[PDB]
DNA sequence: TTCGCGAAGTAACCCTTCG
DNA sequence: CGAAGGGTTACTTCGCGAACACAT
């Protein structure tokens, strides 16, 4: 995980003191979004790969993920291996402080466990801003029943 | 960051009075504006016109003002205005009488020190 | 903290204040009434106290409200107003008259349960555990719901795509609103869109109708010194070159031949320089002289940030961010339909003179009232009719209320402690667009993120956290007198162009000076916040955004407290940890030595805020004391709730307060229309560290199961859980249900 | 792709939120076969090709002149010239803004600005008390503000336009606009194999027989990308009870 | 290292320093600047002030003589009412001790014109031929009241230098 | 300011929501019913 | 034009100058200005 | 007042937003037990696991599990209490499995479970809406004024 | 305190003809 | 050829809905 952390802080890096090259889209700090979503969404699935190459036999939550009973295999995956990318309305956790998400990090930080990032599992327990990205993300899908 | 620049902005901008200081050596109608509420003894209180002084300079570029009783009341550094015309009159009567007094230049804060 | 502060305060000391100061605040302003017949006769209402006779200690009242609730007779001290009127001799004479009856909540400093334990409780016949903090009337008792309002005194600027961008600023003068808004048309025209006034009135004229007429520094007023704004601005003053280019003798006679609210009083008064109160009804900033140039300058502020919101992006104010938005308690909520009450007892009083004062023999022996005892029967059905049925409209502030006060919901004890602690749903209804409805990351210590009620009014209602406090009030001469001794400039003398020099300050919406030298300014002023002077709300942040400063000092909104850090250590000191348990040096004795201070919302932007002793770096403001506390009371009870998945939280605070339990001591001795208990109650085995504060472990809700998790039987497909014969058989969660079935018997009129 | 999609296929409004085009072009090569046919519906104004509006004076009441670079033509292929924006002005804007007739001096000096003894007195006649003055404010100021507005080239519907990339070894242009009449006459793409949204304007330009089939094809894509089967001989039963 | 002596005195003065709006700092970079012409006037006490200064040198006015309908233009007026702060002062330096004299009444000043606002109300009379007190509009009622002291100066120099050092001349 | 428009008559008592055509002729209230909490049971036949 | 009037504070306006004199003429602030002006500027 | 006894159609809680009606009634000669004699108290089905994600049970279990054997009551609280590495230390020094599964037999038949039951205490809560007081039925009873409406 | 289209209601303007 | 009548399109205002059903 500290791999695709080092490359997300690293294209920060060369987008403050530079400039990169853009995509066919809007501008910058729009196909950032596109560059650091698409890459972030990678690292959950490929430990979703192998963690259920890896996972023992005979245990029940991959026997109601391989027939369907009550689960699926993302879903094990994420109170296993790791949860990951609370989208929020398509895009990612916005500022609700003057250019931060939380006085926790600090500003003008477009890093990622900043902009929303939880890299834990349900097993292992989240950090306090880690459990308040989570909780975001548990409202605006209760609240779509209303 | 901010402490920083805001020390070199007072250092670039604190040599200011001690130019006008030395400035007008001789003694033309001219006025400047200082600025300072709290009222001290400085050594009693004898009955509103209290006696002060020490407003001299520190070495290597400091402008010391201070009230004499206890305190450093040291700050200076005011905003610098962009009207330029702009005179002292008086009108206390005196079988109706008016004067015109000196032109003034500028303004200056005194800060106390917390 | 909770040792003094309880977690139910927002209710107690909000009315012990009103009691304390509002009381008396209401008859320092209604004290004056006199008659045009027979201009003798005066009326001067000296001082009034709730329920004290000053020559005694305590009287009449002395009964429990548990005797004010099987009885169905409201729980309530008489008020006293002593009167100094002249009949015959005209020597003022002193006289106890008693004027109205005024419930009072319970745990109060006017209330019998204040300093009660262990003895006096079970004496009066009531649990020393329940939170109080409620009223009851006519039998049954009521809470009064805390309800949020968005800021009065500032400026929002709400945009829109499709139309044109908008900006408003609501007001308040002592009980009324007076909102104001405008629209924008044809690419670019700021108007005055209000209420009081005709169509539609352009910028050009109001700044020369209330300010500067000399459109040379309007162009640097309104639109800084070069970048964007001249070309934005400058279609405003071909409105002024066109129609109307100088002061009151065409400016003020634009709006007043306009403007129309006339009172039905006062017609001849147009227009020229006179009447000029439609120039004093546009803001709170009321003015005497030629004094408005402050007033002139925060109109043109106004109209300053409508034109920043074009050339940026957004650049706006959402009616979502908790730091704009404030919330009225309950004895602010009482104080006003107290104050109408009072008014209307005022002038009612008026008619009930003249009526038998029309020459019967003579005027000079009675008490010269006489005729109280009605209107003390009318002030009482008033106070006792806005907390029971809930309508708290009056015709006179300009609001109609219901669904304000609410009946104490009891099923168990965590049920009591949710309708306590319960802030309320405002205006922006919100049917399709979930903008005021979904959670924001700005409530992180007050407004628990889980406590919501699931249903129809999800996300609208919401509950506070532990460590929250709220202010009530705060005066505003010693802070405008302390600003001008640290240095900031009035705007009477430095009224010169120089006056966007890259930042500014103004003082709660109004903009007083034009400092120099920032962050000396900032740090200074805070460090007379955490040395014993002037403190407990004073927010002070700056802006990059906008440029200004605040120093916010009008009271009612939130103020979570957290620790101070060092250069490159905290202001932890375990030496005073240790002197913390000791005895000595509570929370009181803890904020005067300058190591906490309360934090607000829009203040802990301007911080960087540390979660742990282990990763401080030297760039940390503040720390954080202890990171659970954003889950609330209700939110408090579910064990590991960071290894549960967000909805799982919701959905159990909506059934804590609602499960059966052990509700109060008093169990047995009440007759409630409806309560359920349980025969053989179990603690917890996973105490969660803030059930042991809200003690929730005296009064438990549920049994422990030994559970086998295993698919039996079939007959527990989907949720539906099996149970053993034989451990139901032996007691396993029985119930007792109770009720009531009251009836009345009645006199009639024959 | 949601319930306000099948909401507004159900209502049938009159206004739609991005209405995308797809219209096939002729050729698949980089420059002059995908270049030019957006260079003409890209809906440019004049700010990101003429340099200035500076009004240069003679003694009262001159024109408004204006400069426009002839190498953001040569950059992006534009079939402009000195007599193509001369024209726009004139007959392409006439009931919005108001110029009759002049002519340019030479090497760049577009003037198409005028305000002949304030339009004579304002309609000689007298209308008002001494009629607006005169002044260079009133219609010439705003002139010199309402033109960095006016269209010099482009299809006056359409928001904007960008390629998107065929599967195979093409691309692909999609257009987001109005009235579809008009895109389809555009060369360079064909009319036979133009379809789009906002079924309304398929019923202007088409017919009712081919706007039906706009309303089977909208909700069948607009409802398989959610994984739902709705037996499509249900949907062709609904386009059918509105036609 | 420099004891700069530092006085208070002043009692009699009162002196009304003003702000004017009309002229710009550092014209071509050159410090030389404010000239300033002849005779003022005066209103008691809402204070509202009456300087004015005649005109100059030539900038041909003779198409729109004069002020609006043709009446003769020699001066241009300007008032301002004098609301009071506190905490500043006046004070200049005998390269020594500055003296800080005391500030009362200050405020600045609004360009107020002769008959081209006199105009609208002079075509009134040329053409067409609760409480009403303190709170709303007296500001706007004795303010038109009654003329006083007003008269021209004389460059007081030698005498209020002299006032200045007398006073102060007993702590040393 | 009496009450929710303080008058009611022949087309208040037929808007929709609460009037007949909505609430009384379409939708009404049929007796020979009863509504109780459902439990699992495997044990029945599917019909 | 963007253009203020000097020492007596208001809008400069460009009006109809009666065929006798070929100049601007402005309302309550009278002034003079030649034939000769431009005014610089860059809309992008 | 009336006592009302747990039977068929009343609802359950567990901390953790679960809720459930009663499945059925069923007798101690029936759900398995253990070595030591323990049968269960409540039985839940594993579905109500995955996709509702709430493993903060399943660590509650075998944090209630080492509570009574130890005595002390242990500590569930946000971002810390008792560690689960330090919990189940007392499990294997008590003479259990490491996981909280120990093997159970069967009460209908004798034998063994094929697999490992993760059984414990759990605090379950008692809600309101009780299968007495929804139940409802109408045959043919008065009729409105209006309208003639049941 | 809110988006959706469809009714009237009113103005700017262009075609057509009269003596 | 200038002026008067008939008629097309364009800018601005109101009202009707907002899910089922239980206990209050
Ligand atoms: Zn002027």
């Amino acid at each position: 995980v500290e791999i695709a952390y080092h490359k997300c802080d690293e294209l920060i890096t060369l987008f403050n003191k530079g400039e990169l090259e853009t995509q066919p889209g809007c501008n910058e700090e729009q196909t950032l979004e596109a560059k650091i979503g698409g890459l972030l969404s990678k690292v959950r699935e490929e430990v979703g790969d192998v963690c259920i190459n890896e996972l023992d036999n005979w245990n029940a939550p991959l026997i109601m993920a391989t027939c369907g009973s009550k689960g699926s295999t993302l879903n094990v995956s994420q109170m296993v291996a790791v949860v990951g990318q609370q989208i929020i309305s398509g895009n990612r956790v916005p500022d609700g402080f003057q250019d931060r998400s939380l006085p926790h990090f600090p500003k003008n930080s477009k890093t990622p466990q900043s902009k929303g990032f939880v890299r834990n599992s349900f097993f292992s327990g989240l950090s306090p801003p880690e459990f308040l990205f989570h909780a975001i993300s548990g409202r605006e899908g209760l609240v779509d029943t209303a | 960051k901010e402490a920083a620049a805001e020390l070199e902005l007072l250092n670039a901008d604190h040599q200011h009075i001690l130019r006008k200081l030395k400035k007008m050596n001789n003694k033309p109608e001219r006025f400047m504006v200082f600025q300072l509420p709290t009222r001290l003894p400085a050594f009693e209180r004898p009955a509103l016109a209290g006696k002060v002084g020490s407003i001299r300079v520190h070495k290597s570029g400091k402008l010391s003002v201070k009230i004499g009783n206890v305190v450093m009341d040291i700050g200076k550094g005011a905003e610098t205005t962009f009207l330029q015309d702009v005179i002292a009159l008086s009108i206390a009567d005196d079988a109706s009488s008016a004067e015109l007094l000196g032109r003034v230049d500028g303004k200056i804060v005194v800060t106390p020190q917390i | 903290f909770l040792k003094v502060k309880g977690l139910v305060k927002q209710h107690l000391d909000s009315f012990n204040y009103f009691v304390d100061t509002d009381l008396k605040k209401i008859i320092k302003a209604n004290q004056l009434i006199l008659s045009d017949v027979d201009p003798e006769f005066y009326l001067k209402y000296v001082d009034i106290r709730v329920g004290k006779k000053s020559s005694s200690s305590t009287k009449d009242y002395l009964t429990p409200p548990h005797e004010c609730r099987l009885r169905d007779m409201t729980y309530s001290a008489p008020i006293y107003v002593d009167i100094e009127y002249t009949r015959g001799r005209n020597i003022i004479m002193h006289k106890d008259v008693e004027i109205g009856r005024m419930p009072i909540m319970l745990r109060s400093n006017k209330c019998i349960l204040y300093d009660a334990d262990e003895s006096k409780m079970a004496k009066l016949n009531e649990c020393p555990l329940d939170p109080g903090g409620y009223f009851i009337v006519n039998g049954t008792e009521k809470v009064i719901l805390v309800q949020e309002q968005l800021s009065k005194n500032r400026i929002i600027v709400e945009a829109d795509e499709k139309k044109g961008i908008v900006q408003a600023s609501v007001t308040s003068s002592t009980h009324e609103r007076k909102s104001k808004t405008y629209v924008i048309t044809k690419n670019g025209k700021i108007y005055l869109k209000h209420n009081s006034i005709a169509e539609e009135i352009p910028i050009a004229i109001v700044l020369k109708a209330c300010g500067i007429l000399s459109d040379l520094e309007i162009m640097q007023l309104v639109c800084g010194n070069d970048s964007s704004y001249q070309d934005i601005f400058a279609v405003n003053l071909e409105e002024s070159s066109k129609l109307d280019i100088y002061t009151q003798q065409q400016a003020l006679e634009y709006i007043g031949a306009k403007v129309k609210t006339m009172r039905r009083q006062k017609l001849t008064i147009l227009q020229e320089g006179i009447e000029a109160i439609a120039t004093t009804v546009i803001a709170h900033l009321t003015v005497e002289a030629l004094d408005f140039r402050e007033k002139a300058l925060y109109i043109a502020m106004m109209t300053r940030r409508v034109v920043m919101a074009m050339y940026n992006p957004k650049m706006i104010d959402d009616r979502d961010y908790v730091g704009n938005k404030r919330l009225e308690l309950a004895g602010q909520l009482i104080s006003l339909l107290f104050e109408d009450l009072f008014k209307k007892f005022n002038n009612d009083f008026k008619l009930s003179i003249d009526k038998v004062l029309k020459k019967p023999n003579r005027a000079m022996e009675y008490d010269a009232l006489l005729s109280i005892n009605v209107h003390s029967n009318n002030i009482t059905s008033g106070l006792n009719r806005a907390i029971s049925t809930g309508n708290w409209s009056l015709k006179r502030f300009k609001m109609e209320r219901a669904g304000v006060t609410h009946v104490l919901s009891r099923l168990s004890y965590i049920s009591a402690l949710g309708m306590m602690t319960r802030i309320s749903s405002q205006f922006e209804k919100s049917r399709k667009v979930s903008g005021p409805r979904a959670l924001q990351p700005s409530q992180f210590g007050m407004l628990c993120t889980a406590d919501t009620p699931e249903g129809e009014a999800c996300g609208l209602v919401k509950n506070l956290a532990l460590m929250t406090h709220i202010t009530t009030d705060d005066e505003e001469e010693p802070i405008k007198k302390l600003c001008y001794v640290l240095g900031v400039e009035d705007i009477t003398l430095i009224d010169s162009a120089s006056l966007h020099l890259n930042y500014g300050v103004y003082l709660n919406g109004t903009l007083i000076g034009s400092i120099r030298f920032p962050t000396k300014f900032v740090t200074q002023f805070r460090h007379l916040r955490r040395t014993g002077k002037v403190s407990e709300f004073i927010s002070i942040y700056s802006n990059s955004h906008q440029m200004a400063v605040h120093i916010a000092t009008d009271g009612g909104r939130i103020c979570r407290p957290l620790i101070i850090v060092s250069d490159g250590q905290s202001r932890v000191k375990d030496i005073h940890l240790r002197k913390l348990l000791d005895g000595e040096l509570d929370f009181d004795d803890f904020l005067k030595l300058g190591l906490v201070e309360y934090l607000d919302v829009n203040e802990e932007n301007d911080s960087y805020i540390a979660l742990y002793e282990k990763d401080i770096v030297p760039s940390m403001t503040h720390l954080e004391i202890e990171p659970f506390t954003i889950l609330g009371a209700v939110a408090g009870l579910i064990p590991y709730p960071h290894h549960n998945q967000s909805p799982r939280n919701t959905y159990q605070c909506a059934m804590g307060k609602q499960a059966i339990g052990a509700i109060a001591y008093n169990q047995f001795k009440r007759i409630d229309t409806l309560l359920y208990l349980m025969t053989y109650p179990q603690q917890p085995m996973v105490k969660t560290k803030t059930i042991e504060l809200i003690d929730y472990d005296k009064l438990p809700a549920g049994q422990n199961a030994t559970v086998a998790v295993m698919s039996y039987s079939g007959y527990d497909i989907e949720d539906a859980l099996v149970l053993n014969k034989s451990s139901i058989d032996r007691g396993f969660g029985r119930c007792e249900t109770r009720r009531k079935t009251t009836t009345v018997l009645k006199r009639y009129a024959n | 792709l949601g319930v306000p999609r099948i909401k507004e296929i159900i209502n049938a409004s009159k206004v739609i939120s991005t209405p995308i085009i797809n219209a096939v072009l002729v050729n698949d090569n980089d420059e002059r076969a995908a270049r030019v046919v957006k260079g003409r519906v890209e809906k440019t104004l004049l700010s990101d090709v003429a340099f200035y509006v500076q009004d240069v004076y003679k003694d009262n009441l001159s024109f408004i002149q204006v400069r426009i670079d002839l190498g953001t033509i040569d950059k992006l292929q534009l079939e402009l010239t000195i007599e193509d924006i001369a024209v726009a002005i004139t007959r392409a804007s006439k009931l919005k803004i108001q110029a009759s007739d002049v002519n340019i001096i030479g090497k760049d000096r577009i003037a198409i600005n005028v305000f002949p003894e304030g339009y004579k007195a304002k309609s000689i006649s007298t209308s008002a008390k001494e009629p607006s003055e005169n002044d260079v404010f009133y219609r010439m100021q705003q002139l010199r503000r309402a033109l960095p507005d006016v269209v010099v080239k482009g299809l006056p519907d359409i928001s904007r336009a960008v390629i998107n990339i065929r599967d195979d070894g093409k691309r692909e242009l999609l257009v987001e606009g109005y009235g579809l009449r008009d895109v389809m006459c555009t060369d360079g793409v064909i009319g036979s194999r133009t379809t789009t949204n906002h079924v309304l304007e398929v019923f202007s330009v088409l017919g009712i027989e081919a706007a039906r089939y706009s309303i089977i094809r909208e909700i069948n894509y607009t409802m398989s990308n959610h994984g739902m089967s709705v037996d499509p001989r249900h949907i062709q039963l609904l386009g059918d009870v509105m036609t | 290292i420099e004891e700069f002596p530092l006085k208070i005195s002043g009692e009699e003065e009162s002196l009304h320093v003003f702000q004017y709006a009309n002229r710009p700092r550092l014209v071509g970079r050159k410090p030389a600047e404010h000239p300033f012409i002849s005779a003022a006037r005066y209103k008691p006490k809402s204070h509202l002030w009456e300087i004015d200064i005649p005109l100059d040198e030539q900038a041909f006015y003779n198409k729109d003589k004069a002020e609006s309908e043709w009446n003769g233009v020699n001066v241009q007026t300007l008032k301002g009412v004098g609301v009071e702060n506190n905490g500043q002062y006046a004070a200049f330096v005998k390269d020594m001790q500055v003296y800080l004299v005391p500030i009362e009444r200050v405020a600045q000043l609004k360009p107020f014109f002769k008959y081209i606002d006199d105009a609208n109300v002079t075509r009134k009379q040329e053409d067409a031929r609760q409480n009403r007190l303190t709170g709303s509009l007296l500001a706007h009622k004795v303010a038109d009241e009654e003329a006083n002291i007003e008269l021209t100066w004389a460059e007081g120099t030698f005498e209020q230098f002299k006032d200045t050092i007398v006073k102060e001349a007993e702590d040393k | 300011g009496g009450k929710v428009k303080p008058i009611r008559g022949f087309c208040q008592r037929l808007k929709g929501k609460q009037g007949r055509f909505r609430g009384n002729l379409s939708g009404k209230r049929v007796d020979f019913s009863g509504r109780t909490v459902i439990s699992p049971d495997p044990n029945l036949s599917i019909d | 034009m963007l253009s203020f009037c000097p020492s007596c504070n208001n809008m400069l306006l460009i009006t109809s100058g009666d065929s006798g004199v070929y100049t601007l003429a402005c309302r309550s602030c009278p002034y003079e200005f030649p034939i000769e002006g431009i005014e610089i500027y860059d809309r992008k | 007042r009336q006592n009302r006894r747990p039977e068929l159609g009343d609802k359950f809680s567990s901390r953790h937003g679960q809720k459930g009606v009663c499945g059925i009634i069923v007798k101690q000669e029936d759900m398995p037990f253990n070595d030591q004699g323990i049968v269960p108290d409540i039985i839940m089905n594993p579905h109500g696991f995955p996709s509702r994600m709430t493993v903060g049970k399943m660590i509650e279990l075998i944090s209630g599990k080492a509570g009574v054997l130890n005595g002390t009551l242990e500590y569930g609280t946000c971002f810390g209490g008792s560690k689960l590495e330090d919990m189940s230390k007392i499990l294997v020094d008590q003479g259990f499995n490491y996981s909280g599964k120990d093997m159970l037999y069967s009460g209908i038949t004798g034998e063994c479970l094929q697999a490992y039951i993760f059984f414990g205490p759990i605090y379950y809560q008692k809600l309101k809406h009780m299968v007495l007081d929804k139940m409802h039925a109408r045959a043919r009873g008065p009729r409105a004024v209006l309208t003639r409406q049941p």
